[PDB]
RNA sequence: GGAUGACCCCAGGCGGUAGGGGAGCGUUCCCGAUGCCGAUGAAGGCCGACCCGCGAGGGCGGCUGGAGGUAAGGGAAGUGC
RNA sequence: GUGGAGCCUGGGAGUGAGGGCGCGAGCGAUAACGUCCGCGUCCGAGCGCGGGAACAACCGAGACCGCCAGCUAAGGCCCCC
RNA sequence: CGUGAGGGAAAGGUGAAAAGAACCCCGGGAGGGGAGUGAAAUAGAGCCUGAAACCGUGGGCUUACAAGCAGUCACGGCCCCGAGGGGUUGUGGCGUGCCUAUUGAAGCAUGAGCCGGCGACUCACGGUCGUGGGCGAGCUUAAGCCGUUGAGGCGGAGGC
C-alpha cells in the first residue's frame, strides 16, 4: 500500500450529515406488575425479584 | 539578529524534514529573534547657520513689538525674591496672569520670585532664545537685559 | 387620462397626483416645469408624431435629492489590480399636477 | 420559574455525553429517570446526577412542584481538554486529548 | 518609537467579513475566503448592471411580438411601420400599452399598418 | 415606473390533431405554446403556458428516408451498452414517444424546462381522457 | 472670465503589467499642554438599516467596559500582511 | 498637418525567455502548436465586452461612473435563443 | 535536551478593602442551587478588559426529481422593524478560486487546514541632481571653551 490520507478537510455540513444516524434509542420499559416499577422487559425485576408471577431472587 | 542571545547552530537539516529551511533562531522571521532596521543611539544635532539664528532671535522680539506685547523695565522696585512681592509688582504693570509671560532679567532675585508662578517662564539674558519667546504670550525684559539682546543681534 | 412624457432621456407614463423619481433637473425646487407629450390616452387617444403639438404636463418640483450608493468595484486577476467606488446618482423628484393635453 | 444545575470540568468527552443527553431533552422528570437508569452508557451517570440535582433545587430553593416538573432544556459545553503524550512507532510523539464537559440542566412547570 | 499593529488589523479584518455576511461555509467566516468571495461579487455586480438593460429591452421585444401578432403582423414588421409614422415610444412603454391599454396598442398597430 | 408582473392565471387546455404534419415543424409550434410565448404578460421563470393535448401522434410524417435513417440512441452505462433504435421501430412500438422526444429538445433545461414538459399529453390514436378539462381545438 | 483654488463657462481626454509622477487616509511617539475632555463614564470590545468621504476612512447613536484620552497646526518613525 | 505631436538639458526607471496570425525568404520533407530572419498586426499589459457551441492573440470593438432610453458592428432572425 | 563541550524555554493583572462566601439543599466527592459580602460576583480565586477560529442550545426563513469557484442581476413567496427598510430563497439569466511563475493557468504547475499575534527597502558617512530658506565675491566653521540643566554663545584652524 501506498498510506492513502484525506484529499480535503471535511466540511461542516457534511460531517454532521454523517452523523445524521447517531441518535440513540431510548431502552424499552414495562411496568412490573407487582410493584409498577419501570423494567425492561422479559428481565427479571431489580426492585422486587419477581418473574412470571413469583418470587425468584432476594432483595 | 547578530546581537540576540542565541547560538549559530541550524535547528534542523536544510533538507528532507517537510519543514520550512531555516538557519538559526536569531533570524528575525522567528517570534523572539532579531529586529531589522531598528532604532540604534542616533544624533539628531545640527549646525544651523549663525545668520538664520540672529536673524530669527530679532524676527521673534519684532512680533511682539508688533502687537505691543513686549514691555520694558528699568527696576523692580518691591520685588526682593518673595513670590507675593512679584505679584504686587506685576499687578501694577497689568501683568494679572491671564497671558503667559517671558520674563528677562539678569537680577537673580527676580527670577526667584517669579519662578513658581505657572503663566510665568524666566530666563537669564544670556538664555534668550526664539521658543521660549514664541511659546508665551508676552514679553517683559529689563534695560541690562535689553542691551545684551542688542549687542546678540548686532 | 394618462400621458407618456419625456425627460431626462427616458420616456415616462404619468398620470396626475403620481410623485416621480427623474434625471436631475435645473430647476429650484416648488416651481413648476413642464414636460413634452408624447402619447395621450383614456377619453381620447392622440399619438405624437412625434410630440403631440399642443400637449404639455404640468409638474411641481418637490426636491432634489441623491439615490442609494452604489458599489461600483474592479478586479483582474493576477495582476494586482483592485478599484473600489462610491457611487450616488442625482435625481429630481417631481409631483404632477395636470395633464393640459 | 426555572430551576437549573451545572456539572463542570466532567472528565468526559462531549460528543459522548450529548448522546445522552438528547434522550431526555423536553420529556418530564419521571420519564427521565427511567429512560437514564436503563442506558447502556457511562454518560447516564453523570447526567442522572445533574438531573436529581435540578430536582432538588426546584422544590427546596424555588417553590416548585415535584409533580409536574420537565426538562425545559439540557446541553453539553466542552471544557478545558488535557493533553497528554502518546508513544508512536519510530521515535514519535503523538498527543492524545483528554476532553471534558460542562453538563446543564433546566427543569420548568408543566 | 514602536507602532505595534495593535487594533488595526482586526477593525479591517471585521470591514470584509460584514460584506461577506450571507455566504456559505468559511465564505462568511474566514477573511481569506470571504475577501476572494467579494472580488468576484463585485465584478458580477458591474457586468450585471450593464446586462440588466439588455435582460429588459429583450423581455420587452417577446411581449410586444406576442401583442402585435394577435392582430395579424410581426413585431419587425410593426417596429419599421412605427418608425416611417414618426412615432418614437419606446420598447418599455410600448410593452406596458400591450398589456395594460389594449385599446391603445390596437391604435398604435393601425398607425404602423397604414404608414408602411 | 416598473414593467408589469402578472398575477397568476388558471391556464388553458388546447387540443391538436398531428395527422399529416411534419414532425419537426409541429414540435415547434408546441413548445412555443407550453413556453406561453403567444401572451403579451409572458415571463419567463414561470410556468404560464398551455396545457396541450395531442392526438393521432402515430400519424406524423417525416421526410425524405428519415423512417429508415433517423436513429435515437440510448446510454445504459455498461460496457457496450449503446442501444439503436431506427424511426421506423419507434413508430411501431413506442408512437407516443417520437413527437414527445422532438418537443422535450426543444424546451429550456432545467426544474422549468422539465415541468414544461409535464404539460403535454400525448396520444397515439384519436382519444384522449381529459374531456372533463374540455381542452379546445387549435389548428397548427 | 475673477484677479494667481472664489466659482462659472468652453475644448479635448480619462483599459492597463514592469515602471515614472501626484494627492490623501490610518498607526506609535513629541511640541501645542501647569492646557482641554472624562465616574452625568476614558481607552478597548460588540452592534447599526443613520450621516459625511471617489476611496483608505471619519462622525453619530445603543450595549459592554471601568480610568484614562487628547484638538486645530506642525515634527519624528520599530507605521498598515 | 496644434498633436499625451517634435526638439534640447537634466532626475528616475523597467526591459534585454516573448508568442500567435498575415505576407516575403532560408532551414526542414514546400512536415510540426517546428526553427531562423524581414515588414505589419494583435496578445503580452485588453484571461474587460459582442460573434465564433465551448477557446490569449480569427471577426467586431479600445471598458471614467449611473439609467427598467435610442441607433448600430461582426454575426444572426424554425425551437432551445 | 545532550556522554560532554553545549543548547535552552514557557509562565505577569480579584477587589478601594479578603469583606476570599458562615449556614441550608442535591451530591461519595467534584460541581452546583440558595443565603451572605461588595458600587459591581458572566470581579469567585480555572478571577481586569475578554476579539477571532472552533463547539453548542433556542428561534425565523429554506431544503429529500436535483447538476454546484457557491456568487451576481431580476421577479415572486414567507417572516420581522416602521415611506421605506431588514432577514430568507423558489424560479429565470449570467458566471473557469486566490497568489506566484510564465509566450500562455480554472488549470491535473507553486504556496496556503482555519484564526489571532510577530514578520521584509533602514541608518551613518561621502557623492550627485532637485527643492525651501539664509547670506552673496563671498559663504561656512571643526575639535574645544564659557554658560545652561531640554538656553545659548564664543571659537576662522580648516573647507568650498
Ligand atoms: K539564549
Ligand atoms: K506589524
Ligand atoms: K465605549
Ligand atoms: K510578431
Ligand atoms: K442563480
Ligand atoms: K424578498
Ligand atoms: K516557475
Ligand atoms: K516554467
Ligand atoms: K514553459
Ligand atoms: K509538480
Ligand atoms: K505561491
Ligand atoms: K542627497
Ligand atoms: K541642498
Ligand atoms: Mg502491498
Ligand atoms: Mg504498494
Ligand atoms: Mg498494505
Ligand atoms: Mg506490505
Ligand atoms: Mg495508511
Ligand atoms: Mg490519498
Ligand atoms: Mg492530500
Ligand atoms: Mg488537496
Ligand atoms: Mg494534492
Ligand atoms: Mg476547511
Ligand atoms: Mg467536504
Ligand atoms: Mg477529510
Ligand atoms: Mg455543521
Ligand atoms: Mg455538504
Ligand atoms: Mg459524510
Ligand atoms: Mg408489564
Ligand atoms: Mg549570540
Ligand atoms: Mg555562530
Ligand atoms: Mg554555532
Ligand atoms: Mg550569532
Ligand atoms: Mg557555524
Ligand atoms: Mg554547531
Ligand atoms: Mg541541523
Ligand atoms: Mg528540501
Ligand atoms: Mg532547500
Ligand atoms: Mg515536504
Ligand atoms: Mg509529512
Ligand atoms: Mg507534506
Ligand atoms: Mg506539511
Ligand atoms: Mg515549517
Ligand atoms: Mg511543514
Ligand atoms: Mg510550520
Ligand atoms: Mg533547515
Ligand atoms: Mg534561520
Ligand atoms: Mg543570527
Ligand atoms: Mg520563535
Ligand atoms: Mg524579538
Ligand atoms: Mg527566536
Ligand atoms: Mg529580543
Ligand atoms: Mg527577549
Ligand atoms: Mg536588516
Ligand atoms: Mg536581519
Ligand atoms: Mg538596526
Ligand atoms: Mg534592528
Ligand atoms: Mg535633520
Ligand atoms: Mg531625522
Ligand atoms: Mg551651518
Ligand atoms: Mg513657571
Ligand atoms: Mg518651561
Ligand atoms: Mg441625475
Ligand atoms: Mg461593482
Ligand atoms: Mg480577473
Ligand atoms: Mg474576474
Ligand atoms: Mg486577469
Ligand atoms: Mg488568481
Ligand atoms: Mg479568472
Ligand atoms: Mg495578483
Ligand atoms: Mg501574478
Ligand atoms: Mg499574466
Ligand atoms: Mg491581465
Ligand atoms: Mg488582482
Ligand atoms: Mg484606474
Ligand atoms: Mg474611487
Ligand atoms: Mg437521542
Ligand atoms: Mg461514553
Ligand atoms: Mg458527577
Ligand atoms: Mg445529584
Ligand atoms: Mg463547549
Ligand atoms: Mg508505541
Ligand atoms: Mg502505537
Ligand atoms: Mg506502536
Ligand atoms: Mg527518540
Ligand atoms: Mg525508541
Ligand atoms: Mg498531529
Ligand atoms: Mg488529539
Ligand atoms: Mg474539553
Ligand atoms: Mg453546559
Ligand atoms: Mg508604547
Ligand atoms: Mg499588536
Ligand atoms: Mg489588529
Ligand atoms: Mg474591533
Ligand atoms: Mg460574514
Ligand atoms: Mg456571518
Ligand atoms: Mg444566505
Ligand atoms: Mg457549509
Ligand atoms: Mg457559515
Ligand atoms: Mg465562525
Ligand atoms: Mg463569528
Ligand atoms: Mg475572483
Ligand atoms: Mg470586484
Ligand atoms: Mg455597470
Ligand atoms: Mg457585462
Ligand atoms: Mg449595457
Ligand atoms: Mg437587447
Ligand atoms: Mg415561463
Ligand atoms: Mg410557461
Ligand atoms: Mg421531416
Ligand atoms: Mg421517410
Ligand atoms: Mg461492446
Ligand atoms: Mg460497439
Ligand atoms: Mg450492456
Ligand atoms: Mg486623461
Ligand atoms: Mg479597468
Ligand atoms: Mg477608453
Ligand atoms: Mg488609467
Ligand atoms: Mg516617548
Ligand atoms: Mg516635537
Ligand atoms: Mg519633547
Ligand atoms: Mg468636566
Ligand atoms: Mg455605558
Ligand atoms: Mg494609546
Ligand atoms: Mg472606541
Ligand atoms: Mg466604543
Ligand atoms: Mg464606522
Ligand atoms: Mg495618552
Ligand atoms: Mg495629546
Ligand atoms: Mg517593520
Ligand atoms: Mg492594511
Ligand atoms: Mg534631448
Ligand atoms: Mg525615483
Ligand atoms: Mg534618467
Ligand atoms: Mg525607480
Ligand atoms: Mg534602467
Ligand atoms: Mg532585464
Ligand atoms: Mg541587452
Ligand atoms: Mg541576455
Ligand atoms: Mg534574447
Ligand atoms: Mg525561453
Ligand atoms: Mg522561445
Ligand atoms: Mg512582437
Ligand atoms: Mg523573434
Ligand atoms: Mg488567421
Ligand atoms: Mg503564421
Ligand atoms: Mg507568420
Ligand atoms: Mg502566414
Ligand atoms: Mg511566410
Ligand atoms: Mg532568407
Ligand atoms: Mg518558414
Ligand atoms: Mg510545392
Ligand atoms: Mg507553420
Ligand atoms: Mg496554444
Ligand atoms: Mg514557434
Ligand atoms: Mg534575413
Ligand atoms: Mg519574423
Ligand atoms: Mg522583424
Ligand atoms: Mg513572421
Ligand atoms: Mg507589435
Ligand atoms: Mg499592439
Ligand atoms: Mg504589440
Ligand atoms: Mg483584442
Ligand atoms: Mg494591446
Ligand atoms: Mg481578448
Ligand atoms: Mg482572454
Ligand atoms: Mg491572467
Ligand atoms: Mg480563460
Ligand atoms: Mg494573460
Ligand atoms: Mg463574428
Ligand atoms: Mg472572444
Ligand atoms: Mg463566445
Ligand atoms: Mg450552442
Ligand atoms: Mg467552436
Ligand atoms: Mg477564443
Ligand atoms: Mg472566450
Ligand atoms: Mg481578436
Ligand atoms: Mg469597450
Ligand atoms: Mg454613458
Ligand atoms: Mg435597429
Ligand atoms: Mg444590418
Ligand atoms: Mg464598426
Ligand atoms: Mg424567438
Ligand atoms: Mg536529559
Ligand atoms: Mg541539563
Ligand atoms: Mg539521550
Ligand atoms: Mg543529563
Ligand atoms: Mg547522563
Ligand atoms: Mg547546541
Ligand atoms: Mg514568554
Ligand atoms: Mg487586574
Ligand atoms: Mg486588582
Ligand atoms: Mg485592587
Ligand atoms: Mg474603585
Ligand atoms: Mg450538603
Ligand atoms: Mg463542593
Ligand atoms: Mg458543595
Ligand atoms: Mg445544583
Ligand atoms: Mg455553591
Ligand atoms: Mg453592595
Ligand atoms: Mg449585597
Ligand atoms: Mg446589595
Ligand atoms: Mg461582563
Ligand atoms: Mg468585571
Ligand atoms: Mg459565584
Ligand atoms: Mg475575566
Ligand atoms: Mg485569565
Ligand atoms: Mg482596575
Ligand atoms: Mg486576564
Ligand atoms: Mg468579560
Ligand atoms: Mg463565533
Ligand atoms: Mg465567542
Ligand atoms: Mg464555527
Ligand atoms: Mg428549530
Ligand atoms: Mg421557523
Ligand atoms: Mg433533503
Ligand atoms: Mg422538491
Ligand atoms: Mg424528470
Ligand atoms: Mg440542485
Ligand atoms: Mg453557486
Ligand atoms: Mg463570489
Ligand atoms: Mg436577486
Ligand atoms: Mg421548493
Ligand atoms: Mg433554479
Ligand atoms: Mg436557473
Ligand atoms: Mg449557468
Ligand atoms: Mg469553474
Ligand atoms: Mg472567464
Ligand atoms: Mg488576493
Ligand atoms: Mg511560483
Ligand atoms: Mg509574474
Ligand atoms: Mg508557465
Ligand atoms: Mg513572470
Ligand atoms: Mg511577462
Ligand atoms: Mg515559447
Ligand atoms: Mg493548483
Ligand atoms: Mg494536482
Ligand atoms: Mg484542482
Ligand atoms: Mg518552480
Ligand atoms: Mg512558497
Ligand atoms: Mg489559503
Ligand atoms: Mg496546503
Ligand atoms: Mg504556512
Ligand atoms: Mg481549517
Ligand atoms: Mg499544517
Ligand atoms: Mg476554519
Ligand atoms: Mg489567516
Ligand atoms: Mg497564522
Ligand atoms: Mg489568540
Ligand atoms: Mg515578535
Ligand atoms: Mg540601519
Ligand atoms: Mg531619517
Ligand atoms: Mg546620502
Ligand atoms: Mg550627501
Ligand atoms: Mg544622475
Ligand atoms: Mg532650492
Ligand atoms: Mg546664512
Ligand atoms: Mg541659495
Ligand atoms: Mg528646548
Ligand atoms: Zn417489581
Amino acid at each position: 500500500a501506498k498510506h492513502p490520507v484525506p484529499k480535503k478537510k471535511t466540511s461542516k455540513a457534511r460531517r454532521d450529515a454523517r452523523r445524521s444516524h447517531h441518535a440513540l434509542t431510548p431502552p424499552t420499559l414495562v411496568p412490573c406488575p407487582e410493584c409498577k416499577a419501570m423494567k425492561p422487559p422479559h428481565t427479571v425485576c431489580p426492585e422486587c425479584g419477581y418473574y412470571a408471577g413469583r418470587k425468584v431472587l432476594e432483595v | 539578529r547578530g546581537e540576540v542571545a542565541y547560538s549559530g547552530r541550524k535547528i534542523w537539516p536544510q533538507k528532507h524534514t517537510g519543514r520550512a529551511r531555516h538557519g538559526d533562531i536569531g533570524a528575525p522571521i522567528f517570534v523572539g529573534g532579531g529586529v531589522v532596521f531598528g532604532p540604534k543611539p542616533r544624533d539628531y544635532s545640527y549646525t544651523l547657520p549663525k545668520k538664520v539664528r540672529k536673524k530669527g532671535l530679532a524676527m521673534a522680539v519684532a512680533d511682539r513689538a508688533r502687537e505691543g506685547k513686549l514691555l520694558l523695565v528699568e527696576a523692580f522696585a518691591g520685588v526682593n525674591g518673595k513670590t507675593k512681592e512679584f505679584l504686587a509688582w506685576a499687578k501694577e504693570a497689568g501683568l494679572d496672569g491671564s497671558e503667559s509671560v517671558l520674563l528677562v532679567t539678569g537680577n537673580e532675585l527676580v527670577r526667584r520670585a517669579a519662578r513658581n508662578l505657572p503663566w510665568v517662564v524666566t530666563l537669564a539674558p544670556e538664555g534668550l532664545n526664539v521658543y521660549d519667546i514664541v511659546r508665551t504670550e508676552r514679553l517683559v525684559m529689563d534695560l541690562d537685559a535689553w542691551e545684551v539682546f542688542q549687542n546678540r543681534i548686532g | 387620462m394618462f400621458a407618456i412624457v419625456k425627460t431626462g432621456g427616458k420616456q415616462y407614463r404619468v398620470e396626475p397626483g403620481l410623485k416621480l423619481r427623474v434625471e436631475k433637473l435645473d430647476a429650484e425646487p416648488g416651481a413648476t416645469v413642464e414636460l413634452p407629450v408624447l402619447l395621450l390616452g383614456g377619453e381620447k387617444t392622440v399619438v405624437g408624431t412625434p410630440v403631440v403639438e399642443g400637449a404639455s404636463v404640468v409638474a411641481e418640483v418637490l426636491g432634489h435629492g441623491r439615490g442609494k450608493k452604489i458599489l461600483v468595484s474592479k478586479f483582474k486577476a493576477k495582476v494586482q489590480y483592485r478599484r473600489k467606488k462610491g457611487h450616488r446618482q442625482p435625481y429630481t423628484e417631481l409631483l404632477i399636477k395636470e395633464i393640459r393635453g | 420559574m426555572e430551576a437549573k444545575a451545572i456539572a463542570r470540568y466532567v472528565r468526559i468527552s462531549p460528543r459522548k455525553v450529548r448522546l445522552v443527553v438528547d434522550l431526555i431533552r423536553g420529556k418530564s422528570l419521571e420519564e427521565a429517570r427511567n429512560i437514564l437508569r436503563y442506558t447502556n452508557k457511562r454518560g447516564a451517570y453523570f447526567v442522572a446526577k445533574v438531573l436529581e440535582s435540578a430536582a432538588a433545587n426546584a422544590v427546596n430553593n424555588h417553590d416548585m412542584l415535584e409533580d409536574r416538573l420537565y426538562v425545559k432544556a439540557a446541553y453539553v459545553d466542552e471544557g478545558p481538554a488535557l493533553k497528554r503524550v502518546l508513544p508512536r512507532a519510530r521515535g514519535r510523539a503523538d498527543i492524545i486529548k483528554k476532553r471534558t464537559s460542562h453538563i446543564t440542566v433546566i427543569l420548568g412547570e408543566k | 518609537p514602536r507602532a505595534k499593529t495593535g487594533v488595526v488589523r482586526r477593525r479591517k479584518h471585521k470591514k470584509i467579513l460584514k460584506l461577506a455576511k450571507g455566504y456559505w461555509g468559511l465564505r462568511s467566516k474566514s477573511f481569506r475566503k470571504a475577501r476572494e468571495t467579494l472580488f468576484a461579487a463585485g465584478n458580477y455586480a458591474y457586468a450585471h448592471r450593464k446586462r440588466r438593460k439588455r435582460d429588459f429591452r429583450r423581455l420587452w421585444i417577446v411581449r410586444i411580438n406576442a401583442a402585435c401578432r394577435q392582430h395579424g403582423l410581426n413585431y419587425s414588421t410593426f417596429i419599421h411601420g412605427l418608425k416611417k409614422a414618426g412615432i418614437e415610444v419606446d420598447r418599455k412603454n410600448l410593452a406596458d400599452l400591450a398589456v395594460r391599454e389594449p385599446q391603445v396598442f390596437a391604435e398604435l398597430v393601425e398607425r404602423a399598418k397604414a404608414a408602411q | 415606473m416598473k414593467t408589469y408582473v402578472p398575477k397568476q392565471v388558471e391556464p388553458r387546455w388546447v387540443l391538436i390533431d398531428a395527422e399529416g404534419k411534419t414532425l419537426g415543424r409541429l414540435a415547434t409550434k408546441i413548445a412555443t405554446l407550453l413556453r406561453g410565448k403567444h401572451r403579451p404578460d409572458w415571463t419567463p421563470n414561470v410556468a404560464m403556458g398551455d396545457f396541450v393535448v395531442v392526438v393521432n401522434a402515430d400519424k406524423i410524417r417525416v421526410t425524405g428516408k428519415k423512417l429508415e435513417q433517423k436513429i435515437y440512441t440510448r446510454y445504459s452505462g455498461y460496457p457496450g451498452g449503446l442501444k439503436k433504435i431506427p424511426l421506423e421501430k419507434m413508430l411501431a412500438t413506442h408512437p407516443e414517444r417520437v413527437l414527445e422526444h422532438a418537443v422535450k429538445g426543444m424546451l429550456p433545461k432545467g426544474p422549468l424546462g422539465r415541468r414544461l414538459f409535464k404539460r403535454l399529453k400525448v396520444y397515439a390514436g384519436p382519444d384522449h381522457p381529459h374531456q372533463a378539462q374540455r381542452p379546445e381545438k387549435l389548428e397548427v
